[PDB]
RNA sequence: UUUUUUUUUUUU
RNA sequence: GGGCUCGAAGACGAUCAGAUACCGUCCUAGUCUCAACCAUAAACGAUGCCGACCAGGGAUCGGCGGAUGUUGCUAGGACUCCGCCGGCACCUUAUGAGAAAUCAAAGUUUUUGGGUUCCGGGGGGAGUAUGGUCGCAAGGCUGAAACUUAAAGGAAUUGAC
RNA sequence: CUGGUAAUUGGAAUGAGUACAAUCUAAAUCCCUUAACGAGGAUCCAUUGGAGGGCAAGUCUGGUGCCAGCAGCCGCGGUAAUUCCAGCUCCAAUAGCGUAAUUUAAGUUGUUGCAGUUAAAAAGCUCGUAGUUGGACUUUGGGAUGUCCCGUUACUUUGAAGAAAUUAGAGUGCUCAAAGCAAGCCUACGCUCUGUAUACAUUAGCAUGGGAUAACAUUAUAGGAU
C-alpha cells in the first residue's frame, strides 16, 4: 500500500537529486527528503550571558550568533525527535507548528 | 489525432446532457454529423441546433431538451444487412419499444426502423436513446 | 487498448494464437505430451505388481497409506497405485495382474496422499470392489 | 397500540394515506414499519435468505453475531430487503424483517414486444452494483421464464416479474451483495426516462401540504 | 405506459426535476418541491394559487439548484404576470 | 503534439473571416506579383516574401490581392526552387549539426538531434517524391549532402 | 543508541 | 593517465557463547579522466503514446496583452493589479470510478466500440534446462518441460504484540 | 363420511414362463394371435450409490481409538466418531446406477466481451520500416405529379444455381413412443390425378438495383476539352 502521495520526497518533474549526508549518521539521503533544520542560536548560552557580558573588554560589544544548518536521514530524525509519527490524518498537515 | 470526429460530437453531446447543460458547442462540423444531429431532431431527442461558419470545418451549437439517456458511435463502422438489424438492436439497444441505430446505406443517413422498412442495408454509425 | 481496425483481424487472430498458450488446460492438450505419460493418453492400463508400499498421510492426518508399486506392461514405467478399502491390500501380491485407473484429479494427487495419482481397479481379473463384498474370489493360479 | 412520531405516520394511522403509492410520489422518508403493515402488510411476505455468522476479535477470543437478510415483496410490484445483525439469531431476524419492510420499493414491470396484458417483465435493460457483484436484467418475451440464480430468483419472484433474462459478475458466493446488487437493479427501473415519460411533469399538493391543518395539531 | 386497448398500467407516473429533466425516484431524498405564491395588483398573496418547482437530488447536490430555480421563476413569472 | 518532442504549444496564426483586401490597400494584383518576383529574384524565400509584404507593404495576405499563393506565383513565373523551401532548411540544419559533430565526438545530444533531424528530412521527402515536387531519382545523403545547399 | 539466542506434532 | 578522500577484498582491535558482522583502526581493487566494452536498476508515477469532453480554487515557472503607482536606478528594468497560452505541482469536492487504499484522471464502461504498440492468465519448478544470438569476461536477449501443490496473493477491520 | 398402515382375512386380474395350433420365414427363429397350464412372504424375493456442508437423507445403536480406514474439495478418526467398520432407519435415481477425453459453467482466451498503480502484468528512453489507423470540403430545394424542370474496388439489395442422408418442419393412431413413409373411404373385380410438402445453407464465384460511408488512382511546365 502507498502512504504518501509525494513518496516521502520532494521530487516533481526531475530525473534525480543528489544526495546529503546526514548529520548524525552520515547516511547518503536524497536533499529533496532530508530533513533540514537551520539553527540559529547565541554562541554564549543564555547561563552564561551575564558573566561573559560583564568581562567584555570593550564599552560595547554585540555577542556573535552560530549558524548551523541540520540534514537528518529519516532514521535518525525520528530518533532524535526531530519529526514524531504522526496520526494518518496529521501526517497530511505541512505547516510547521506554531 | 482526431480520427473521429462524430465520436466527438457524440461523447461531447452525451456528457453535457449528463452534466444538465442546455447547450453543448460542437467541433468541427460535419455532415455525418449534421444527419445525425438531424436524425435525433426528427425524433425529438434534441431541441433545435446551429451551424456557424468560421471559414473552416465549422462549429455545431445544440439545444439539449434534457430527453437523452446515451448517444454513441459504433467503431469501426460494421456492414449491416436488413437480416443483421435485429441483433444489432437486441445488442445496442435497451429495450424494443424506443431507442434508434443510425445506419449509412446507399439511400442516406437514417435510423434502423426506416432501413428495415425500405429494405436497404449499409454500415452502422451509431445509436441514441 | 484492443486493436480496432476493420483491416485488423489477421493481428487479432495472431494475439489469441499467440496467448492461447497461456492457458494451462490449452497447452496441456495441445502440446502432445500426453503419449510420453505412463498411462499415454488411456482411461486404464495393465501392470505388474512389485512392492507393498506403505505412504504416511499428509499433515495434519496421521496414517500409513497402502500402496502397490506397478509396472506397466505396454511401456514398462513403473508407478504406485493406491489400494483402497480396508484390508484390500491382503488381496494384492507381488507379481500379481492389476488394472489401473486414475485417481480421479486427471494426473494429480488426491487428499492426504502424497504423490500417488493411481489407483487399483482389479487384480488378477477380478474387481477390488467385489472382493471386498466376498461376491466373488480371487484366482488361486 | 401505535404511537406515530411522524407526520406520515400520523396522516397513515387517520386513513388519510390510503396507497403507498402517494408517498412514492414525493420521495417521502418512511421511518415507521406501521405504514407499510397499514398499507400493504396484508398482500406482503418475507422470507429468510441467509443467516451469516460474523465475529470481532477481543481480548478474550471471539464475539460472534449473527446477520440476517430478509427479502419481503406482494409479487405484484413491490419489494424491500432488510439486513440486521444482533447477538440472537431471532433478533436479528425481526430486525430484518422490520428493515425490509421500512425499504419497499416500487418496481417498474414493461412488456418485451406487443402490449397486451399486464406486463411481465423489466421494461429496459438495468443493471445493478454492489461491491464487486454486479447484476444485470434483459427483458425476455413471454414464456421465457426467470433465468437466475436462486438469490436473483427469489428477489424477482417476490418483485412480481414474470420473465427475465439475468447475468452476473463478480463474487456472487458473497450473498449479501448478490441480493444488494439485484435490489439495486430492481430499484433502477423507475430511473429511466423513456420516451412515454416525455410528457410534462403536473404537480399535485404533497401529504405535508395538503393536510397541513389536520398535522397542525 | 399504456396496454393495447388504452388502459394505464404504471404504478405510478414519477415527477421530473424542473431544470434537469430527470425523474425522481421514491428513495430521492435530497429532492425538493416548492411553490411560489402569486400576488395580486396590491401585492398581496392569493391563496390556493402558486407555481410549483421539483428539483431532483443530483441538481441540488451539485449546487446548481438555486441559478436554475431562479431562471424558472423569471421565466414563468414573466409568462404568469407577476410583477 | 510536437513530432519530435513532447511539446503541446498550440501558437499560431489567426487568420481574419474577412477574405477581401482592406480598403486602405490600393496596390494592384499583378503590382503585387512584380514585386514577389522581384524579391525571389533576389533570393528570398515564399515565406521572407510574404514577412516583409506584411510588414512594410501592407498586404496581410498576398491571396487576398492577387487570388493565389506566393508559391503558386513562383511557379507560374519558372522562379520556383528547385527543392521545397522547408527541406531546403531541414538538410541546411542536418548539415550543420553533422559539421558541428565532426569536432565534438562526446556530444551525444548532437548525435540524438541529428537523428531525429534526419527522420523529419526523409519523411518530408518521402512525401515531396509522392506529389512530384521531386525526382524519383532524389536521395538524401549525408556525405554530399552539403553540395546540394 | 553497550548487551537481549531459542520455544516438537494435531486440536481446542 | 591520475590516484586527495572514502573504501569492496584483506589484515588487526573490540563486542559476543561464537561474531567470518554490526562499532573502531590500516588498507588493495575501485572511487576521477581518456579510448574501447558492458546494456542492466524499486532504470518508479511500480500508472504506453496521440486525440476529444469533463468541477471549483489559490499558488508558482516561461512567454505575451492591458492598466496603474512608486523606484538613492538607467523608454526600459524591479514591484502592484487584471487577463491569454504553455509547464512542474498542490488544495477542496463526487454528480464519477474503484475490492478498497485511493484517483480530477486510475472519470466519461454490462447504457460495454476514438486510433494505435506492448503485455498477464492460480502458486512453484524458473527466468531454471536446452538451442540460438551478443559480449574479452561478468553476463545480456530469446526461453521450455517433467514434476509438485490448495492455496499463494491484494485492500481494509478488530484484537494481540 | 373421509384418508394412511398391517408376512390378518377374502376372493378377482394379469404377464414373465410354458405349449397344442396357426401365423411369420427362402427354410427356420423372434414378434403379433391363441387352446391347456402358470402368483400370497404373489421366494415370480431390484439394484446402484449415498445420509457433516457443497447436496436429499440420523446430534440412533455396537466396534475401533490419528490405528484401520474414509474423504472429487472443505475435512473426519487421539476411548461418548451424524464422516471409518457394521446393524437399523432414511435419501436420490431406478432396470438402471457407480468409477476412470472432451463441452458448458468460462466475461478463467474476452471480436461481441477480460486484465496490466498496489492481486499476474506498460519494453529504461527515443527514432523507425512493414502492419493498422487517419480532420473538413464538391447537388440542396420547391413546383408539381414511379414521372418532368433547373477510372478501379470495397459495401448493401435482389435473382439464379447450389446431392442425398442428417437438422428444422407439414401430413399420417407402426396399440403409444423412438420410428417409418406411410396411408385413407368402401368393400366398389375400385376410388383418393392418394401423399411422399416446405425451409435452412459461412466464404468464394455468376447476374441485378443503390451511390450514403469508405479505399486505391488522377489533377496545373495545358502536351486540356470542343
Ligand atoms: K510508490
Ligand atoms: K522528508
Ligand atoms: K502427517
Ligand atoms: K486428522
Ligand atoms: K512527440
Ligand atoms: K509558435
Ligand atoms: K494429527
Ligand atoms: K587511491
Ligand atoms: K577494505
Ligand atoms: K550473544
Ligand atoms: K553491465
Ligand atoms: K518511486
Ligand atoms: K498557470
Ligand atoms: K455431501
Ligand atoms: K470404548
Ligand atoms: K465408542
Ligand atoms: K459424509
Ligand atoms: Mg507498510
Ligand atoms: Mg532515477
Ligand atoms: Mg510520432
Ligand atoms: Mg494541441
Ligand atoms: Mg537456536
Ligand atoms: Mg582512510
Ligand atoms: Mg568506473
Ligand atoms: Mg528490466
Ligand atoms: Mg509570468
Ligand atoms: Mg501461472
Ligand atoms: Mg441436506
Ligand atoms: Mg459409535
Ligand atoms: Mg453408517
Ligand atoms: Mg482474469
Ligand atoms: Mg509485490
Ligand atoms: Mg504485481
Ligand atoms: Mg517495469
Ligand atoms: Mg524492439
Ligand atoms: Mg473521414
Ligand atoms: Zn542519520
Amino acid at each position: 500500500t502507498f502512504k504518501r502521495r509525494n513518496g516521502g520526497r520532494n521530487k516533481h518533474g526531475r530525473g534525480h537529486t543528489k544526495f546529503i549526508r546526514c548529520s548524525n549518521c552520515g547516511k547518503c539521503c536524497p536533499k529533496d527528503k532530508a530533513i533540514k533544520r537551520f539553527l540559529v542560536r547565541n554562541i554564549v548560552e543564555q547561563a552564561a550571558v551575564r558573566d561573559v557580558q560583564e568581562a567584555c573588554a570593550f564599552e560595547t560589544y554585540t555577542l556573535p550568533k552560530l549558524y548551523l544548518k541540520m540534514q537528518y536521514c529519516v532514521s535518525c530524525a525520528i530518533h532524535s525527535k526531530v519529526v514524531r509519527v504522526r496520526s494518518v490524518t496529521d501526517r497530511r498537515v505541512r505547516e510547521p507548528p506554531q | 489525432v482526431r480520427v473521429s470526429v462524430l465520436n466527438d460530437a457524440l461523447k461531447s453531446m452525451y456528457n453535457a446532457e449528463k452534466r444538465g447543460k442546455r447547450q453543448v458547442m460542437i467541433r468541427p462540423s460535419s455532415k455525418v454529423i449534421i444527419k445525425f444531429l438531424i436524425v435525433m431532431q426528427k425524433h425529438g431527442y434534441i431541441g433545435e441546433f446551429e451551424y456557424v461558419d468560421d471559414h473552416r470545418s465549422g462549429k455545431i451549437v445544440v439545444e439539449l431538451n434534457g430527453r437523452l439517456n446515451k448517444c454513441g458511435v459504433i467503431s469501426p463502422r460494421f456492414d449491416v444487412g436488413v437480416k443483421e438489424i435485429e441483433g444489432w438492436t437486441a445488442r445496442l439497444l435497451p429495450s424494443r419499444q424506443f431507442g434508434y441505430i443510425v445506419l449509412t446505406t446507399s439511400a442516406g443517413i437514417m435510423d434502423h426502423e426506416e432501413a428495415r422498412r425500405k429494405n436497404v442495408g449499409g454500415k452502422v454509425l451509431g445509436f441514441f436513446y | 487498448g484492443k486493436t480496432r481496425g476493420m483491416g485488423a483481424g489477421r493481428k487479432l487472430k495472431s494475439h489469441r494464437r499467440r496467448q492461447r498458450w497461456a492457458d494451462k488446460s490449452y497447452k496441456k492438450s495441445h502440446l502432445g505430451n500426453e503419449w510420453k505419460k505412463p498411462f499415454a493418453g488411456s482411461s486404464h492400463a495393465k501392470g505388474i505388481v512389485l512392492e507393498k508400499i506403505g505412504i504416511e498421510a499428509k499433515q495434519p492426518n496421521s496414517a500409513i497409506r497402502k500402496c502397490a508399486r506397478v509396472q506397466l506392461i505396454k511401456n514398462g514405467k513403473k508407478i504406485a497405485a493406491f489400494v483402497p478399502n480396508d484390508g484390500c491390500l491382503n488381496y494384492i501380491e507381488e507379481n500379481d495382474e492389476v488394472l489401473i485407473a486414475g485417481f480421479g484429479r486427471k494426473g494429480h494427487a488426491v487428499g492426504d496422499i502424497p504423490g500417488v495419482r493411481f489407483k487399483v481397479v482389479k487384480v488378477s481379473g477380478v474387481s477390488l470392489l467385489a472382493l471386498f463384498k466376498e461376491k466373488k474370489e480371487k484366482p488361486r493360479s | 397500540k401505535w404511537v406515530p412520531v411522524t407526520k406520515l405516520g400520523r396522516l397513515v394511522k387517520d386513513n388519510k394515506i390510503r396507497s403507498l403509492e402517494q408517498i412514492y410520489l414525493h420521495s417521502l422518508p418512511i421511518k415507521e414499519f406501521q405504514i407499510i403493515d397499514t398499507l400493504i402488510g396484508p398482500s406482503l411476505k418475507d422470507e429468510v435468505m441467509k443467516i451469516m455468522p460474523v465475529q470481532k476479535q477481543t481480548r478474550a477470543g471471539q464475539r460472534t453475531r449473527f446477520k440476517a437478510f430478509v427479502v419481503v415483496g406482494d409479487g405484484n410490484g413491490h419489494v424491500g430487503l432488510g439486513v440486521k445483525c444482533s447477538k440472537e439469531v431471532a433478533t436479528a431476524i425481526r430486525g430484518a424483517i422490520i428493515l425490509a419492510k421500512l425499504s419497499v420499493i416500487p418496481v417498474r414491470r414493461g412488456y418485451w414486444g406487443n402490449k397486451i396484458g399486464k406486463p411481465h417483465t423489466v421494461p429496459c435493460k438495468v443493471t445493478g452494483k454492489c461491491g464487486s457483484v454486479t447484476v444485470r436484467m434483459v427483458p425476455a418475451p413471454r414464456g421465457a421464464g426467470i433465468v437466475a440464480a436462486r438469490v436473483p430468483k427469489k428477489v424477482l419472484q417476490f418483485a412480481g416479474i414474470e420473465d427475465v433474462f439475468t447475468s452476473s459478475r463478480g463474487s456472487t458466493k458473497t450473498l449479501g451483495n448478490f441480493v444488494k446488487a439485484t435490489f439495486d437493479c430492481l430499484m433502477k427501473t423507475y430511473g429511466f426516462l423513456t420516451p412515454d415519460f416525455w410528457k410534462e411533469t403536473r404537480f399535485t399538493k404533497s401529504p405535508f401540504q395538503e393536510y397541513a391543518d389536520i398535522l397542525s395539531k | 405506459m399504456q396496454n393495447e386497448e388504452g388502459q394505464n398500467v404504471d404504478l405510478y407516473i414519477p415527477r421530473k426535476c424542473s431544470a434537469t429533466n430527470r425523474v425522481i425516484t421514491s428513495k430521492d431524498h435530497a429532492s425538493v418541491q416548492l411553490n411560489v405564491g402569486h400576488l395580486d395588483d396590491k401585492g398581496l398573496y392569493i391563496p390556493g394559487s402558486f407555481t410549483t418547482f421539483a428539483l431532483c437530488g443530483f441538481i441540488r447536490a451539485q449546487g446548481d439548484a438555486d441559478s436554475a430555480l431562479d431562471r424558472l421563476w423569471q421565466k414563468k413569472k414573466v409568462e404568469a404576470r407577476q410583477q | 503534439g510536437r513530432m519530435h518532442s513532447r511539446g503541446k504549444g498550440i501558437s499560431a496564426s489567426a487568420l481574419p473571416y474577412k477574405r477581401t483586401p482592406p480598403s486602405w490597400l490600393k496596390i494592384s494584383a499583378p503590382d503585387v506579383e512584380d514585386n514577389i518576383c522581384k524579391f525571389a529574384k533576389k533570393g528570398l524565400t515564399p515565406s521572407q516574401i510574404g514577412v516583409i509584404l506584411r510588414d512594410s507593404h501592407g498586404i496581410a495576405q498576398v491571396k487576398s490581392v492577387t487570388g493565389s499563393k506566393i508559391l503558386r506565383i513562383l511557379k507560374a513565373h519558372g522562379l520556383a526552387p528547385e527543392i521545397p523551401e522547408d527541406l531546403y532548411h531541414l538538410i541546411k540544419k542536418a548539415v550543420a549539426i553533422r559539421k558541428h559533430l565532426e569536432r565534438n565526438r562526446k556530444d551525444k545530444d548532437s548525435k540524438f538531434r541529428l537523428i531525429l533531424v534526419e527522420s523529419r528530412i526523409h519523411r518530408l521527402a518521402r512525401y515531396y517524391k509522392k506529389t512530384k515536387k521531386l525526382p524519383p531519382v532524389w536521395k538524401y545523403e549525408s556525405t554530399t549532402a552539403s553540395t546540394l545547399v
